[PDB]
């Protein structure tokens, strides 16, 4: 059960510092190089350092080198990126990823977590049910969506009754205009489903500790 | 610093297909070359390693060759789940340099997409603005284009898409076109369309719904 988690990700000013850390567990932290890499908005991997078990030797990338401090704590089996100086150049996704045992190989990534650098402000969405149109649908099933709009930063996570309706769902990448991204999910399900029975999208902001959940009902006075 | 200098970017395959991408190294790397696959919203996963060695629990579609310079990935058999992209990097001198990756997208068969046009939420107009929603589901190939009509009239500033990595389960895209009015100017005008012209059918599919319904 070979497991990474990443935290301290979210939004900082630019020349501003941000610290990451990556618990690990599921294996001995002590006995492996550790090393962090990161994932820009539509770009590649870019690796950003390594450090081996003792803490004796660690290597940057050249331009990451004088602003990025990467250090571990064998006692607390977790591993820390200490982000200064940081421009636009360092939003992106950050990965702690375990070296495998005998090769300089990612064996092991986390699931990433996410740092934006901006002047803008924080700002929640508000969120809105899409139910469709006014005729009652004909047909054997029905679309339903769920608008974003108007949040800063990235991430929203986006669920439908509260994650036990998975199948049928898209949801859209997020777009940004004027400092304020838009996002929206649909869902189809069998119209002997809805509305019938009750269909609920729940979205959540981290970084403005925002938990909104909308039913869906059918368009028209009640 | 080394440059992984990886080709093809971009890749279209169908199922059954044998690929094989190409990592060059701006110098020597000896042997150590890993590749990596990273499906949508998922991390990395290490395949091969040392450029020839399967990691644990690789499947034998996933081989690795090279040395020196030159290295390839293949996958001999390309499944649906193969969908994703796939980068090398170099592990011999630090810095560890990635490749740029290879985006592989999946060929399968041309398909319409279901559209579904949404008035603006119930919630939505008291604010004074008002998104007018249409969802393009489960269509193929990726490239599509849609027409905003108010009341016979295309309408292009406003206008915002957004499409979805293809799906792992049915390798369709999906798209969403958001069209973004004031309360005030989407009560002065009554019919409202989207249309889809996708290159399955000469004939647009068009959604449509009046205000006053
Ligand atoms: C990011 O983390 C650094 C480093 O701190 C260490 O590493 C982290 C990953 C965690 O494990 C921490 O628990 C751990 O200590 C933080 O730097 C620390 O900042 C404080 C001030 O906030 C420093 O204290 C000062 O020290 C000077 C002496 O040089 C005194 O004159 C001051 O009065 C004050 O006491 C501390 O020394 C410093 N530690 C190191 C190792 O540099 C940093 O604050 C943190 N940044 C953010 C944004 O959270």
């Amino acid at each position: 059960n070979v497991n990474l988690l990443e935290s301290g990700g979210g939004l900082v000013q630019p020349g501003g510092s941000l610290n990451l850390s990556c618990a690990a567990s599921g294996f001995d932290f002590s006995r492996y190089w550790m090393s962090w890499a990161r994932q820009a908005p539509g770009k590649g991997q870019e690796w950003i350092g390594e450090i081996n078990p003792g803490s004796s030797t660690i290597k940057y990338t050249p331009s990451l080198k004088d602003k990025f401090i990467i250090s571990r704590d064998n006692a607390k089996n977790t591993l820390y990126l200490q982000m200064s100086k940081v421009s636009s150049e360092d939003t992106a996704l950050y990965y702690c990823a375990r070296y495998g045992s005998y090769v300089y190989a990612m064996d092991y990534w986390g699931p990433g977590t996410s740092v934006t650098v901006s002047s803008a402000k924080t700002t929640a969405p508000s969120v809105y049910p899409l139910a469709p149109v006014c005729g009652a649908t004909t047909g054997s099933s029905v679309t339903l969506g769920c608008l974003v709009k108007g949040y800063f930063p990235e991430p929203v996570t986006l669920t439908w009754n509260s994650g036990s309706l998975s199948s049928g769902v898209h949801t859209f990448p997020a777009v940004l205009q004027s400092d304020l991204y838009t996002l929206s999910s649909s869902v189809t399900v069998t119209s002997s489903t809805w509305p019938s029975q009750s269909i609920t999208c729940n979205v959540a902001h981290p970084a403005s500790s925002t938990k909104v959940d909308k039913k869906i009902e059918p368009r028209g006075p009640t | 610093s080394i440059v992984m200098t990886q080709t093809p970017k971009f890749l279209l395959v169908s199922a059954g297909d044998r690929i094989t991408i190409t990592c060059k190294a701006s110098q020597s790397v000896r042997n150590d070359v890993a590749w990596y696959q990273q499906k949508p919203g998922q991390s990395p996963k290490l395949l091969i390693y040392f450029a020839s060695n399967r990691y644990t629990g690789v499947p034998d579609r996933f081989t690795g060759s090279g040395s020196g310079t030159d290295f390839t990935f293949t996958i001999s058999t390309v499944q649906a789940e193969d969908l994703a992209v796939y980068f090398c990097q170099q592990g011999y001198t630090s810095p560890r340099t990635f490749g740029g990756g290879t985006k592989l997208e999946i060929k399968r068969a041309d398909a319409a997409p279901t559209v579904s046009i949404f008035p603006p939420s119930s919630e939505q107009l008291t604010s004074g603005g008002a998104s007018v929603v249409c969802f393009l589901n489960n269509f193929y190939p990726k490239d599509i284009n849609v027409k905003w009509k108010i009341d016979g009239s295309e309408r292009q500033n406003g206008v915002l898409n957004s499409w979805t990595d293809q799906d792992s389960k049915d390798s369709t895209y999906s798209m969403s076109s958001t069209l973004t009015l004031t309360k005030d100017e989407y009560e002065r005008h009554n019919s409202y369309t989207c249309e889809a012209t996708h290159k399955t059918s000469t004939s647009p599919i068009v959604k449509s719904f009046n205000r006053n319904e």
